[PDB]
């Protein structure tokens, strides 16, 4: 269907396909080759310079190599630079560059090929569509929201565009706005709508909204593969990992580590108080947009599996006593912190991004009433001294009703089904 | 940003290559 051969091309057709025969077999270094010799012969042709980012692309992926990869981005920009380029090619050959770009964590180089691409393809609504999703990928929503209105404004109904500016609408905390946008552009089928990221705000924007159908949509995107369950809607999940919303500690089988919290949790409790009265700044304000209303803070002493040395400054002993358990401090999928939340809070109820951890809670300072915590179909209570185990992949919510501050002690460990292999290679979350 | 307690980024991990 494509037209790839300029008048050039089509005279050296039978080169061109002699190369190509060699890639589509599997004989990619000598493809490689071949590629290279015709653009040796002939610099100028476009399908020899195309052919050779494509086994270049090949290579990388045989050879799983960044580098190789980043040869082929290069050489797919080179294919563009060319005299007398097809259209279809010019476009085959800078979207396959910034696919690579994105894949190598280039979001920058992506975006800059994307915005050229959308220059040169004015009349090209799928390729702004793509721009808008670089302009996401590197956190830029604002542009990411002109791109995507932009779109709308020439296609209304395109429904990829409809579910992109719903989940920034959604992000912007604009909650009622979001719904029609995530709704209409999942009901339309459209290439790329059929996401779960669309079905998990769509039906967390209803059940802010206090709108029923909230749970009808999370159970199409269970039937669609992308949940779990409608409870558990994580999205970056390793499945087969025991999925149950409240653990106790022998069935987790962290119980050294639960014992040395519960026995050693005054010392964890008066590091948290202390920072609380002398360095209160620690406590960052919760910022996922989690709140209805009411104060929550949390006072961060791991991420992503790395220890923050200037936090641990402020809880010396809660940081020493913690690195003895590998199973939280290395979980690159969790933190550990602390986390205050004052009278006049609910949390909204919501989902972690992940299967792939555990979240025990030590209560530190526990009002006598007024804080309880839902985890699914079942709520409990916190008591000052003692651990609480749950999966917050699972839909939980937090009410705060007291007349003091709550404090507990936030420590995620991984699943304990988890091997070591997957503990070591899990992309950080 | 980062996905902590929840899923409110566009995506969660970062890309790096192979
Ligand atoms: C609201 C809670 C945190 C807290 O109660 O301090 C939560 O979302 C979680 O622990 O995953
Ligand atoms: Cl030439
Ligand atoms: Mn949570």
């Amino acid at each position: 269907k494509p037209k790839l051969l300029n008048k050039f091309d089509k005279t050296i057709k039978a080169e061109l396909d002699a190369a190509e025969k060699l890639r589509k077999r599997g004989k990619i270094e000598e493809a490689v080759n071949a590629f290279k010799e015709l653009v040796r012969k002939y610099p100028q042709s476009p399908r020899a310079r195309y052919g050779k980012a494509q086994c270049e692309d090949d290579l990388a992926e045989k050879r799983r190599s960044n580098e190789v990869l980043r040869g082929a981005i290069e050489t797919y920009q080179e294919v563009a630079s060319l005299p007398d380029v097809p259209a279809d090619l010019l476009k085959l050959s800078l979207k396959r560059r910034s696919d690579r770009q994105q894949f190598l964590g280039h979001m920058r180089g992506s975006l800059l090929t994307l915005q050229r691409l959308v220059q040169l393809f004015p009349n090209d609504t799928s390729l702004k569509n793509d721009l808008g999703v670089g302009y996401l990928l590197i956190g830029d929503n604002d542009n990411a929201k002109k791109v995507y209105e932009e779109v709308l404004s020439v296609t209304p109904n395109d429904g990829f565009a409809k579910v992109h500016y719903g989940f920034i609408l959604k992000a912007q905390n604009k909650i009622a706005e979001s719904i029609p946008y995530l709704k209409e552009g999942i009901e339309s089928g459209d290439p790329g709508t059929d996401d779960g990221r669309f079905y998990f705000h769509l039906g967390d924007a209803m059940q802010r909204v206090g709108n029923k159908e909230a749970y009808k949509w999370y159970e199409l995107g269970h039937k669609r593969g992308h949940f779990a369950s409608v409870w558990q809607r994580s999205l970056y999940n390793v499945n087969g990992l025991k999925a149950q919303p409240w653990w106790t500690p022998k069935e987790t089988g962290y119980t050294e580590l639960v014992k040395s919290l519960e026995r050693n949790w005054k010392l964890i409790r008066d590091e948290g108080l202390a920072v609380m009265d002398k360095a209160k700044g620690l406590f960052l304000p919760e910022d996922e947009n989690l709140r209805e209303k009411g104060d929550w803070s949390q006072f961060t002493l791991w991420q992503q599996g790395r220890r923050n040395e200037n936090a641990c400054k402020g809880a010396p002993k809660t940081c020493t006593l913690l690195e003895k358990f590998p199973e939280t401090t290395g979980c690159r999928r969790g933190q550990i912190k602390y986390s205050i939340m004052h009278p006049g809070t609910h949390v909204w109820p919501h989902t972690g991004p992940t299967n792939c951890r555990l979240q025990m809670h030590l209560g530190l300072v526990i009002p006598k009433e007024g804080c309880k915590i839902r985890c699914a179909n079942e709520t409990k209570t916190w008591e000052e001294g003692k651990v609480l185990i749950f999966d917050d992949s699972f839909e939980h919510e937090v009410w705060q009703d007291a007349s003091s501050f709550r404090l507990i002690f936030i420590v995620d460990v991984w699943h304990p089904e988890l091997t070591p292999q997957q503990r070591r290679s899990l992309p950080a979350i | 940003g980062k996905c902590k307690d929840g899923l409110g980024e566009y995506t969660c991990t970062s890309l790096e290559g192979f």
